[PDB]
């Protein structure tokens, strides 16, 4: 069997390992918590033997196995170097998610564990898959299990909170289905090596383009458009909230090298002045918003409607280094973000049972541990460099300026309003008086669960500033084949 | 008068007036590695460091003491007639 | 009331002055002038003219007030107000897992 | 609704259950609670708006009237351009670059 | 789930939050609320879009020298 | 017209200089008088300026 | 004069020790440790990066042309 | 005698100052290598090379002003 | 670090209306402090007198409008830095106490009984730490100037040859700095100087009358609320900048 | 007071008027322009 | 450690000993009374007061200028606000 | 040794903040004052070195951002500008440790403060020693950091929060 099916089978035998243990057992939910946790370093020490049998500059899709027993909807599973990336940032968050949310679940731990490792299977699935039809099919299996992980472990808004996720995201991805069944009924197959060959006409292409991007602009989400967001990713439990987040907001990241850049380029092409538009004012709108948002969980999940914009803008830009900086700037959201949620979600919400931030002030005084993590978490919000954070949106911004000027200069003036939400934010909580006085009694500081999640996380975001190159060397070949265009003399060789 | 203040805080700081007993040990301790990761970073400037102009056989310049680019030129020139 | 509120007016108009003269030596010639002013109507009983002089007098505090009054270093406002503040409660938090 | 007014207004020394913020512990808020605290952007009481743009107005038309009376008595130059020999063309980057006087007019 | 620390939860700041998050029932269209949901929604987007198709390939700024033009158009 | 109040300006400044007769003469007498009398006050505004000066000279008249 | 340090780390009192809660033993070995023996292996990884093919032949076009010197 | 535009550059002397009289530039910065830019141990090097470079400036000053004579004193600047 | 000294001197105030006297209970402090104020004013042959003073004159040196005007333009800078040098150095130590009385009170005079122990805080100068600095930073901005006046100045000085500091021979002044310029204009910094640091001390010290009719003036009690306020500038900015973005954030989150 | 205070602070002030006129003396001239520097 | 008693007494007693308005400085003890012990006016007290303020560079709230008519009273307040000099 | 002025403020740093507990305030304080003086020694000998002798240094140790066309190395090049930046920038710091030994001997955090101070140090070496400008910018806003991080210092001041904020924003 093909290496790339045990990545998908190791959750699948963890979730049977957890509801047949009791049955050789009044069994403790101690031990449920360490076979779920130990069966997602299995995924992640898997993983990491994939990467280093990776070839950085091969063209065609690695570890895939010779299916030749053709059916109606077969399952493919390919890697590639604009994949393999997203696939470990996948393996590498999951064990911190459920790490994260130890001794905060305190119920239905069972199915709250089985969902989670239900939900890295398809969302592995959905990186690993050579189809487009496929791609949705998992793309959209992760819909009920984040229902009910939002309407068994949320908060209080939780049950409005898991119809407007379920409901926009159902609504959103019923447009892009209508364009992938033309795409296949136009082509007769939706795999990959079959789609990438064929060349669509452009009238077709403009309306392939208008579905695949109401898909997106309800997924990644725009301004105008991500009221789902701001309910799912604050009710939602901690380790839902890192899940959507670093993952679940990537789906359409990945998705946008798949489904239109190498099958749409002229529309991609003549209609990218309407993406960057949309993208430039979701910088704004969302970036003035977060400023005068109370709940510090929400001021999280409005963060990262601003950082995807700037993504979105860079995967439109025609360029090898916006469209690699998109990726370094998913990664870094990836890791900062769920530094974020643990701070926000996950250690003042487990201290006071509050978001609002008028009843928090000076925790430096008594927490200097969580201080430091927050303060540098809230620097690579900002975008601050020696993060991958900054990197990604260097290369982000200057792709997004290549290739329109004008929307690129508005999209930099994140560069001024990410800093002023974060260092405010921060300024609030951490700084900003003395201990506050609705603090009836003390609180600890960090246990060392919290310190080595936070530390994990935060030391990916620094290395990785650094040498980028770690991500970048895979990048660079397979990023090569979804330019679009020529130059005089480098054109139609003899 | 020196600030009263909770004394079940932990920081990697000291917090507050924070000097302990062995301070001399541990701040000795502390100067060897300090001085080992910086030799360590000098060996590697002497054999990295890139002049494309070379210095004058009798004005002062001590980086021709330890650096190879310098001291291989001065070696070669050191045979002659 | 007309009592405290009146005696408010008058450090208040010591201040202004000392704040707009540096010099003390001319402040104080300055200051007993204001006492002057504060003498010249010890006897006013009426409320309807009781409260004009107050409020007459509250305009020219602002019609001559200070850019920047001076303020004591430690005091509310001050240059090393709130700087050092201590934890508002010091003791052991009560144990809760987390 | 209370009254939109900054705690910067309040009073410095009265018995504030938030000494630091002026506030008192369950005292109607202003939705605006955010932005109308101790921690929020300074209300400036020197002048009022109008006439600051009266009086940078001020200080901008005598620097300009200053720039003015320069212009009319400022002194022609004394020292001719120093004449270079080829104009340096080859030190400064060949035909293809900005190169010093030479034998031009002035 | 877990018990938190005691919080002096106030309960004019409760209520303050309570209307946040129930704010939205009670949004009206009044002639205020067009004017803003108008200008910010439309005006701002359409007037970004329009500088973005005017400009689009006007300038390259790659490998230009000086006798060469910016404008590509 | 005088307002309500009997202040003015003219009279207010043509006070300020220093009083024939304080309250608080005493109590201010300090800070005019002795260590911070006025040859005091400025007897060393220059510190070195009188070592220096007579310093100087001897070099002036080594040269001749 | 300098206070003693102090402070509980984890906030574990003077007296007793850090209770093991069940995280700790595959998080440490098994998460942290496959990165430690994924970073020694990845210096052993052979390099298939397109750019240290690209530069090899780049160097021989211009070492063709008086751009770069050629050993032979 | 003059220096020559090829003997200039072998020795760097800076690009503005490459004019009629920088021969003696050549000897004034050797001047200053060789004694670390004191400005008390070159006394008479940099005087020459102030005297000389004084002439060429005075000898502008003077037909400048026949320039400013032939344009009846108007602005030129 | 000499002003660093003076508040901590005494209560870590920091207002020059409570600071006077002072020059006696710190005597280094006034002596270095009047090293620096010599030199940021470029006092002639300070570390400053050598760059500060040639900006001046290498303005003028480049004969054209924007050269002249900001030659009157920085000389009017000139002037009233020297003015506000002459307010650090008069109000802080030279002038009448105007601070608390134990900013003050020595042992000499025996002004206790029962706590002649404790209690007196004549403001101290500081310790080694304290001092050691003060004086090595002294005598850099005494000699500094001159020392390495040919390094970057000097008159056709190869330092930066290697294109660091790349000037292009369509802009160079020097030699019109040097020979152009005529005495009036190359000296004129100091005359300047001269003569508005005694006209400062006498209106501060001697008669000091004129300055509380100009802050009583109501077109002086405008003048100094316009400068004192930073030219609004702040003013301005919160109100109409910062503020207007909290709303445009507010207007979008409800609206 | 203290007296290697005084001292120091008394020294620092001849490091002036005598750095002064020694340069007022020997570079005055020029400065002022009686005499060109050669 | 910090103010004693003796120190801010003797200090407040040198501050009206040099005051004229006061019938006779014999009579200045800890339980002193401006009002009547000493005879003076009720502008009078006021102007006292802001030398209490100046002398240990602290600022009286008007609210507690009312609360200081006597030594012993100012006295209660210097020694009961850790902020004075 | 030019390798080794950038690498010697950040040691001491280190040691300064994330190990105040173990040296203590006297640790922290000759490690943090005596690293610091050590790279002024190395700076004023670069100074001859690089300026009197007219070579300027280069070093490259490692790819930052290897995209096609945009190769920025974590390069550092000392040339005679550098060396004039570094001798006010390295003694002021040598002579600012020192006086802050006395200045700031009553707070109850001087392991953080000293901290701070070398932090400083390093990001304007960077500033001041990068082979481009994407380097440059790491100390550029290296020091935008350490200056919000040392006007609020106090942090428990709502002044020194505000005026922090406006450092940083500006
Ligand atoms: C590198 C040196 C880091 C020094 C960190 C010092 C420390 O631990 O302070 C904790 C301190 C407390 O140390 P402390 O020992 O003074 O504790 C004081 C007492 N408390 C705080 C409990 C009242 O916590 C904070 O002040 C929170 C803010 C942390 C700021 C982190 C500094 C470094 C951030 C990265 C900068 C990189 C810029 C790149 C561009
Ligand atoms: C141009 C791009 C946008 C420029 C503005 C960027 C920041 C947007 C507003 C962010 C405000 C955050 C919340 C305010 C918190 C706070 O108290 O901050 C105080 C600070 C200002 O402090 P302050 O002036 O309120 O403090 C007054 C009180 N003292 C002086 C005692 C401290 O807020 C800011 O810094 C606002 C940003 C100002 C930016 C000015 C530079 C650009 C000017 C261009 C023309
Ligand atoms: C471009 C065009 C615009 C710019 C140029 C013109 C700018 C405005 C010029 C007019 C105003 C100049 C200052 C007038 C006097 C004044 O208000 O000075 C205030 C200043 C501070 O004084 P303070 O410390 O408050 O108290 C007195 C201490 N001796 O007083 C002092 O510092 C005292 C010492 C100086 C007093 C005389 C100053 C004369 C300035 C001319
Ligand atoms: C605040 C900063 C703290 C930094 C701490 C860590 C410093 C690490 C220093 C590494 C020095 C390497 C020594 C050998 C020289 C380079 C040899 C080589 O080929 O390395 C490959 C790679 C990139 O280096 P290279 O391509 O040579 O870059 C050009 C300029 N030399 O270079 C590599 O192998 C880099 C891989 C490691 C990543 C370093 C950063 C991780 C954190
Ligand atoms: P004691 O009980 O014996 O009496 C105390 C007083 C008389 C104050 C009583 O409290 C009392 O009965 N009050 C009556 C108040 C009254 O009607 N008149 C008193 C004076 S009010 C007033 O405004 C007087 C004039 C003041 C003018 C100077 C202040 C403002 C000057 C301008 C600004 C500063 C200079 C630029
Ligand atoms: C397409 C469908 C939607 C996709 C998402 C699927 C979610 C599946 C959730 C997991 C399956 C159900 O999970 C199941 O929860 C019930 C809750 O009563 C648990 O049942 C147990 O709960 C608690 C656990 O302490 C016991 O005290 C109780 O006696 C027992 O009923 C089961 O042990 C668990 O297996
Ligand atoms: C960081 C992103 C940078 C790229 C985006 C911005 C690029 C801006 C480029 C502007 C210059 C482009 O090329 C420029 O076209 C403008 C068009 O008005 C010309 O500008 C000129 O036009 C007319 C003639 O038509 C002139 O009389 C007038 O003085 C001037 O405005 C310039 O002579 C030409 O050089």
């Amino acid at each position: 069997m093909s290496l790339l099916y045990v990545l998908l089978i190791i959750p699948i035998i963890g979730i049977f390992l957890i509801s047949t243990i009791d049955s050789f057992y009044f069994f403790n939910v101690s031990y449920y918590k360490k076979i779920a946790l130990i069966t997602t370093i299995l995924n992640l020490i898997v993983s990491l033997i994939i990467y280093i049998l990776f070839d950085f500059s091969n063209n065609q899709f690695q570890f895939i196995q010779e299916n030749l027993d053709l059916s109606f909807y077969d399952i493919y599973l390919g890697v590639d170097g604009v994949s393999i990336y997203f696939v470990l940032l996948t393996t590498i968050i999951m064990p911190i998610a459920l790490v994260s949310n130890w001794n905060s679940i305190t119920n239905n731990i069972k199915s709250y564990l089985i969902i989670m490792l239900l939900l890295e299977t398809l969302l592995l699935a959905v990186f690993l898959v050579l189809d487009v039809l496929l791609f949705y099919i998992f793309f959209e299996s992760i819909l009920p299990p984040l229902f009910i992980l939002i309407g068994l472990f949320g908060s209080s808004n939780k049950v409005r909170a898991s119809f407007y996720i379920f409901l926009y995201t159902l609504l959103g991805s019923l447009f892009l289905l209508l364009s992938i069944l033309t795409m296949s009924s136009i082509v007769g197959t939706t795999y990959f090596d079959v789609l990438l060959k064929s060349s669509f006409e452009y009238t077709t292409q403009l309306f392939l383009f208008f579905g695949i991007f109401i898909a997106f602009a309800v997924k990644t989400p725009v301004w105008g458009l991500n009221s789902w967001l701001l309910r799912a990713h604050v009710e939602s439990p901690l380790g839902g909230s890192i899940v959507l987040a670093a993952i679940v907001l990537k789906l359409s990241l990945y998705g946008v090298f798949r489904l239109i850049l190498p099958i749409l380029p002229q529309a991609s092409l003549n209609l990218t002045y309407i993406v960057y538009a949309i993208g430039a004012i979701t910088v704004l709108y969302a970036s003035f918003s977060t400023l005068r948002t109370v709940d510090v969980k929400e001021l999280i999940a409005y963060s990262s409607v601003a950082h995807a914009a700037i993504y979105l803008m860079g995967v439109f830009s025609n360029t090898i280094q916006g469209l690699e900086g998109a990726i370094l700037l998913g990664l870094a959201h990836g890791f900062v973000s769920s530094g974020l949620f643990i701070c926000a979600g996950g250690i003042l919400y487990d201290r006071t049972g509050t978001r609002l931030i008028y009843f928090f002030r000076g925790l430096t005084q008594i927490m200097p541990l969580f201080s430091l993590f927050f303060f540098i978490l809230c620097l690579g919000n900002a975008g601050t460099p020696l993060t991958l954070n900054f990197v990604g949106e260097f290369m982000s911004l200057y792709g997004t300026l290549e290739r329109l000027p004008i929307a690129g200069m508005l999209a930099s003036t994140s560069i001024i309003f990410s800093a002023a939400y974060s260092i405010y934010m921060y300024n609030r909580i951490a700084f900003g008086g003395s201990v506050s006085l609705y603090f009836i009694d003390c609180f600890r500081d960090l246990t060392k669960r919290e310190f080595f999640i936070l530390f994990t996380l935060v030391s990916f975001t620094v290395i990785l500033g650094i040498y980028p190159s770690f991500v970048l060397d895979g990048l660079h070949y397979n990023i090569s084949s979804v330019v679009y265009g020529i130059e005089p003399n480098a054109s139609y060789l003899t | 008068p020196k600030i009263p203040y909770p004394k079940h805080v932990w920081s990697p700081a000291g917090g507050w007036y924070a000097q302990p007993a062995n301070w001399k040990q541990n701040t000795a301790i502390f100067g060897l590695v300090i001085f080992g990761i910086t030799a360590m970073v000098w060996k590697y400037s002497a054999e990295h460091e890139v002049r494309h102009k070379m210095p004058e056989p009798d004005r002062f310049y001590p980086s021709r003491y330890w650096v190879k680019q310098i001291k291989d030129y001065e070696r070669a020139q050191k045979e002659k007639q | 009331s007309n009592r405290q509120a009146a005696l408010s007016l008058y450090r208040r108009a010591l201040k202004l002055a000392l704040d707009w003269t540096v010099h003390r030596n001319l402040w104080r010639g300055q200051a007993l002038y204001i006492r002057s002013l504060f003498e010249k109507n010890r006897n006013v009983t009426d409320p309807r003219l009781q409260r004009a002089l107050l409020k007459e007098t509250e305009k020219l505090l602002e019609k001559w007030k200070h850019p920047d009054p001076y303020c004591p270093p430690t005091a509310p406002g001050g240059s090393k107000y709130e700087r050092n503040l201590p934890v508002p409660n010091l003791e052991p938090p009560p144990p809760l897992k987390f | 609704n209370p009254p939109r007014i900054k705690r910067q207004f309040r009073d410095p020394h009265a018995d504030w259950w938030d000494k630091q913020e002026r506030r008192n512990f369950g005292e109607p808020v202003h939705e605006d609670h955010d932005i109308l605290g101790m921690f929020s952007p300074y209300e400036y009481t020197w002048i009022t708006p109008g006439k600051g743009l009266f009086q940078i107005g001020l200080f901008i038309a005598s620097f300009l009237g200053l720039c003015y009376v320069v212009k009319l008595t400022y002194p022609d130059r004394v020292s001719y351009p120093r004449e270079f020999e080829g104009g340096l063309e080859r030190e400064l980057g060949g035909a293809g670059a900005v190169r010093a006087f030479l034998c031009l007019d002035d | 789930g877990l018990q938190h620390y005691k919080i002096a939860m106030d309960p004019a700041l409760v209520r303050l939050g309570s209307m946040i998050s129930n704010r939205y029932k009670y949004f009206r269209w009044t002639k205020r609320t067009a004017l803003v949901s108008f200008m910010y929604v439309v005006v701002v987007p359409s007037t970004i879009g329009y500088l973005a198709y005017k400009t689009d390939g006007l300038w390259d700024l790659r490998a230009k020298r000086r006798g060469d033009l910016i404008s590509e158009r | 017209k005088p307002n309500i109040t009997g202040f003015d300006m003219r009279e207010f400044l043509r006070h300020t200089k220093t009083p024939t007769y304080d309250p608080w003469e005493r109590h201010e007498a300090w800070r005019y008088t002795g260590r911070f009398s006025r040859f005091n006050r400025f007897k060393g505004a220059l510190p070195g300026f009188g070592i220096a000066t007579v310093a100087f000279t001897a070099y002036c008249v080594f040269e001749h | 004069q300098y206070d003693p340090p102090t402070g509980w780390l984890w906030g574990v009192r003077p007296g007793e020790k850090y209770q093991n809660e069940g995280w700790e033993g595959p998080f440490f070995y098994g998460f942290w440790g496959s990165l430690i023996v994924f970073a020694i292996a990845y210096a052993y990884k052979p390099d298939t990066s397109i750019q240290t093919w690209a530069l090899e032949e780049a160097r021989r076009r211009l070492e063709a042309e008086g751009i770069l010197e050629d050993p032979n | 005698r003059r220096a020559t535009r090829e003997e200039m550059r072998d020795a760097k002397v800076p690009l503005a100052y490459r004019d009629s009289c920088a021969h003696l530039l050549i000897p004034l910065n050797r001047c200053r290598y060789e004694t670390y830019y004191l400005p008390w141990k070159c006394e008479d090097e940099r005087h020459s090379y102030e005297k000389c470079q004084y002439l060429e400036f005075k000898k502008r000053v003077q037909k400048m002003e026949e320039l400013r004579e032939a344009k009846g004193g108007a602005r030129s600047n | 670090l000499g002003a660093g000294s003076v508040i901590h001197a005494v209560a870590d105030n920091q207002d020059f209306r409570k600071f006077g006297g002072l020059i006696s209970y710190l005597p280094l402090t006034y002596s270095v402090m009047l090293i620096a104020s010599l030199s940021l004013v470029a006092f002639p042959f300070m570390t400053g007198f050598y760059s500060k003073d040639f900006i001046l004159e290498s303005a003028y040196g480049q004969f054209s409008f924007s050269g002249v005007a900001v030659y009157i333009i920085a000389t009017i800078g000139a002037i009233f830095t020297t003015l506000y040098s002459v307010k650090v150095l008069y109000l802080t130590f030279l002038s009448n106490p105007n601070g608390p009385r134990t900013y003050y009170r020595l042992a000499i005079d025996n002004f206790f009984s029962a706590q002649a122990i404790k209690s007196y805080k004549p403001a101290h100068e500081g310790d080694f730490f304290l001092t050691l600095p003060l004086v090595i930073l002294a005598l850099f901005s005494i000699f500094f100037g001159f020392i390495t006046k040919d390094i970057f100045i000097g008159l056709g000085s190869n330092f930066f040859v290697d294109n660091s500091l790349f000037i292009h021979p369509i802009h160079e002044i020097m030699i019109d700095t040097e020979f152009a310029v005529p005495v009036l204009f190359k000296l004129l910094p100091f005359i300047f100087t001269i003569s508005f640091s005694v006209i400062a001390l006498t209106l501060s010290e001697l008669l000091s009358e004129l300055v509380i009719y100009f802050k009583f003036s109501r077109f002086g009690y405008n003048i100094f609320g316009f400068f004192n306020q930073r030219f609004l500038i702040e003013f301005f900015y919160n109100k109409y900048i910062t503020n207007l973005i909290l709303n445009l954030g507010g207007q979008i989150t409800k609206i | 007071v203290s007296r290697v205070h005084r001292f120091l602070a008394t020294g620092l002030g001849a490091s002036m008027w005598f750095w002064i006129f020694y340069r007022a003396k020997k570079d005055g001239p020029v400065l002022l322009g009686w005499k060109h520097p050669w | 450690e910090g103010l004693q008693k003796v120190e801010v007494y003797e200090r407040i007693k040198s501050l009206l000993a040099g005051f004229d308005k006061v019938n006779d400085p014999n009579n200045i003890t800890e339980t002193a009374h401006f009002a009547n012990d000493l005879g003076l006016d009720s502008l009078d007290t006021v102007e006292v007061v802001m030398a209490i303020e100046e002398e240990f560079s602290i600022e009286i709230p008007d609210k507690d200028a009312d609360q200081i008519h006597s030594v012993d009273k100012a006295i209660e307040y210097i020694l009961r606000q850790p902020d004075a000099h | 040794m030019y390798l080794s002025i950038i690498i010697l403020p950040l040691l001491g740093s280190v040691v300064s903040g994330f190990f105040g507990r173990k040296v203590g305030v006297s640790g922290a304080q000759l490690i943090t004052c005596s690293s610091v003086i050590i790279t002024t020694i190395l700076s004023i000998i670069a100074f001859f070195e690089v300026g009197f002798n007219n070579i300027p240094v280069t070093i490259n140790i490692f790819r930052w951002i290897d995209s096609e066309w945009f190769i920025i190395n974590w390069g550092f090049q000392y040339d005679s500008l550098t060396v004039s930046m570094l001798i006010p920038v390295l003694i002021i710091s040598s002579l600012v440790h020192i006086y802050s030994i006395s200045y700031m001997s009553s707070d109850p955090h001087n392991q953080r403060f000293f901290s701070y101070l070398s932090l400083f140090t390093f990001m304007m070496i960077i500033l001041v020693t990068a082979n481009n400008y994407l380097l440059m910018f790491v100390g550029w806003e290296g020091v935008g950091v350490c200056s919000y991080l040392l006007v609020s210092f106090w942090f428990t001041r709502i002044a020194a929060n505000q005026s922090s904020i406006s450092a940083f924003l500006t």
